């Protein structure tokens, strides 16, 4: 784990929100600054032509957020596309080995990843997903069976959840409060 | 100083990487091959006498495995091209089916990479076909963070084989020149009393249709023999005479393989970076 | 003085006669092979680079042919044993089916023989199985005017192969002793990572059921490979890797062939009668 | 062909009749002596154990006769058996190449050899058979379509012809004559 910092040292997070913007979400807890037009959040949706240098000049970043599109909606790209692109951009944003600064990342899927895709997701993000009745892969210190989950997914697919806010609570122990 | 090369070969096939390194005289210290085809493993095991450590599926290689089996000086690999080629109508692209296996190479490549402070020499190379959509060629370049070079085996062998080559090997863009002992025409690859119609062969694949009757024997047309296919690709003769494989089985392994003289051209600059015999 | 040997081989098979003569270092001046199996002819043509004059069916060899193709110093041959063995229930004996082909050897042997008063050296040999009825073994001895010698390949190879040998070769009845490079146990004939259950193998024939699973690989039972069959019979490795032949085709040719180390024992005294390399 | 012999030089022929005896038949012209109880004719029927020395020890021979069993008879042995044994014993009876002398041989088939055996018979005896309405293979000087022979063979199969004597006429020009 990362070691906590005195409250007078804490500074506002600068976050990289991929695919799904959480700017309005982060204001509710206060990791973001109400009014800062040059926001600390950098949001991109199409990253097919993003190079490592682009992220470096957009950096530094402390939290890297990636999320699959909401349920139903559209299959603009394969569901695996978001995980692979999230993993590629994450390695660009990680601090160098000569910097032990706090760095966090989170990837959440809204029941869009298939059975085989979960195994790929867990292998690349190096942890099994935990179930919150969405699945979340993240290094945050914060952290029902499949049949009901699958049948529920079938009903909604036949016809933008933001409950992940509760997972951001221990990020208050490393960064500012309503800033 | 110089010490033997430790190689990680993903999607090893019939161990073309180990073959070329030993043909160059490079001392191979460790060769870890990720390979799932039973008949392919039998080839690399018999023809190289157990010098190759097989680890089976690439998706079962953990981060601890790369640390324990490491360090690695060379990471080579060519993902299957079944879902990446314009030939097959039932494609699954770069993200479904076997096309998604490229990211397993990308995953293990970054695991094997030396840290920033470690300035030790580290080389790698990825191979795939040219008949891929521009959207999939771009994405592979976006993940490997470099651009591929196209090297056709027609320049150094007796068959068409245009392939893309990503990597950081020294002098990949250098001009391809054919060596002295390269069988550059089909008649050079044939057996006795057999006459070749053409000078070069249409791109050979796993299927029999790789014209379809390009040889004449006793004044009658006939297909290529397995020994002749091995000569076309630059492999040693009877390299696939293993595990009771028939004509169809041996052509499958050869149809997915690398052109040996092409990989020799690519791996040649490694002689000045590692020990040799 | 000594002159190269001129050989007539009826029912040549995969040219074991030419192979043994060249392995002994004997200068082969002319080798006329009567042979009808396309796959068998392809072997002797490719593996010996056209030094063998094929004349196809033995029943079309006329008396003028023996005069023109002659003179001959050695007449070897082994008629098919399909209708002469106790194995096949539907026998046709020595006088029907393929059994009558022995008389074609008897016919061409007397045609090639030097006339009375010609003291020039002339040798010959006929081979057939031991599992024949006494009525046909007597008749073959009555026509060739001599008695057969029984030589089992078990003494010099890794397999049972008791066969009868008629002929006038020097010292056919001498004790059979194994040479230095003879692989007399199955483990010597196996490939890498392959474990032999038995020391010797049951008599190998044309059918696959020849025990049936005598090798262990990766802790699992497996049959013999084609390369291993060639080592058992004493042929060179990949001697039958010809004409896209599968497992069944190569076992067919090897199952009816001669044990090379046995034929080497029989042809060895010819070194003192003809030219050598 | 051989050259004719003066009549005062001719001597009685000694013949080797195999399978089918022609002693009673050969007397009709008088090649053998009616009083000679041993006779110039040596007849054997079962030759499986006859050796080359046996024929040499029996003395010289001028005519060697072999014939298949008659049609209206069971086949004790395969039809090819008589030809192969006739050919083996014939090479024993031939004079040495150093001492030439008039020598003749005859093989006659009573429609017992099938199509497969005729090709073998002609190849071994080095001549095509001539049809005498029997088939004749011989080196004797001088000497109806199958359609008829095939249908006749079927009628004959449902139910010891000696017309071959007419082929023996020029043999009196080489040996003596009895009356
Ligand atoms: N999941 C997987 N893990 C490891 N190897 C795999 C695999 N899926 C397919 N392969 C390998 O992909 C190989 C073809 S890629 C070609 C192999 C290489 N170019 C050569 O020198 O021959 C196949 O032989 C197969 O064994
Ligand atoms: N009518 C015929 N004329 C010539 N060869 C024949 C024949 N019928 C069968 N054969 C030959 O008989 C061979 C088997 S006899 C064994 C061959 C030999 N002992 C060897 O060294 O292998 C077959 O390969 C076939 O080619």
């Amino acid at each position: 784990m990362f070691e906590t910092v005195p409250v007078w040292r804490r500074q506002p997070v600068r976050v990289l929100s991929l695919f799904e913007d959480i700017k309005k979400e982060l204001t509710s807890l206060g990791f973001l600054e109400s009014g800062s037009d040059p926001g600390q959040l950098k949001h991109v949706v199409d990253v097919t032509d993003t190079v490592r240098k682009d992220v470096e000049e957009w950096g530094p970043f402390d939290l890297v957020y990636g999320a699959t599109p909401p349920l139903g909606h559209t299959c603009d790209r394969p569901p695996s596309w978001y995980l692979f692109q999230f993993h590629r951009l994450l390695q660009y944003a990680r601090p160098k080995p000569g910097s032990p600064r706090p760095f966090f990342w989170m990837f959440v899927d809204n029941l869009v990843l298939n059975k085989e895709d979960l195994d790929v997701a867990s292998r690349f993000l190096e942890m099994e997903p935990v179930t919150i009745p969405v699945r979340v892969w993240s290094n945050i210190p914060a952290i029902v069976s499949e049949e009901e989950l699958s049948l529920l997914a079938q009903n909604k697919q036949s016809s933008p959840t933001k409950l992940v806010k509760n997972c951001f609570l221990p990020l208050r122990e490393y960064f500012k409060y309503f800033s | 100083r110089r010490r033997p090369i430790r190689v990680l070969s993903l999607f090893d096939g019939i161990a073309t990487g180990y073959l070329v390194l030993k043909e160059l005289g490079i001392k191979v210290g460790k060769y870890v091959a990720s390979e799932v085809c039973e008949e392919s493993i039998a080839v690399g095991t018999v023809k190289h006498e157990g010098n190759i450590k097989y680890v089976n599926d690439v998706r079962n290689i953990t981060k601890k495995n790369i640390e324990e089996w490491g360090p690695f000086d060379l990471v080579i690999g060519g993902s299957p091209c079944n879902d990446l080629s314009n030939v097959n109508p039932a494609r699954k692209g770069l993200y479904e089916g076997t096309g998604r296996l490229f990211f397993e190479f990308y995953h293990l490549l970054n695991y094997s990479r030396p840290k920033e402070g470690d300035d030790r020499p580290f080389f790698w190379m990825f191979e795939n076909v040219v008949a891929m959509k521009v959207g999939d060629k771009r994405d592979i370049s976006r993940f490997l963070e470099c651009n591929p070079v196209m090297i056709d085996a027609i320049k150094v062998s007796a068959a068409h084989r245009a392939r893309y080559f990503w990597g950081n090997l020294p002098g990949m863009n250098r001009p391809v020149i054919a060596s002295k002992n390269d069988k550059l025409e089909l008649q050079d690859c044939l057996e006795y009393n057999r006459i070749a119609k053409l000078k070069k062969v249409q791109t050979i694949t796993t299927k029999s249709n790789s014209q379809l009757f390009p040889v004449v024997m006793n004044g009658k047309e006939d297909v290529l023999w397995c020994t002749e296919l091995e000569r076309i690709f630059g492999f040693p003769v009877h390299y696939t005479d293993v595990s009771n494989m028939g004509r169809g089985a041996r052509q499958k392994l050869l149809g997915r393989s690398w052109s040996v003289p092409v990989i020799r051209h690519l791996f040649a600059p490694l002689k000045d970076y590692f020990a040799c015999e």
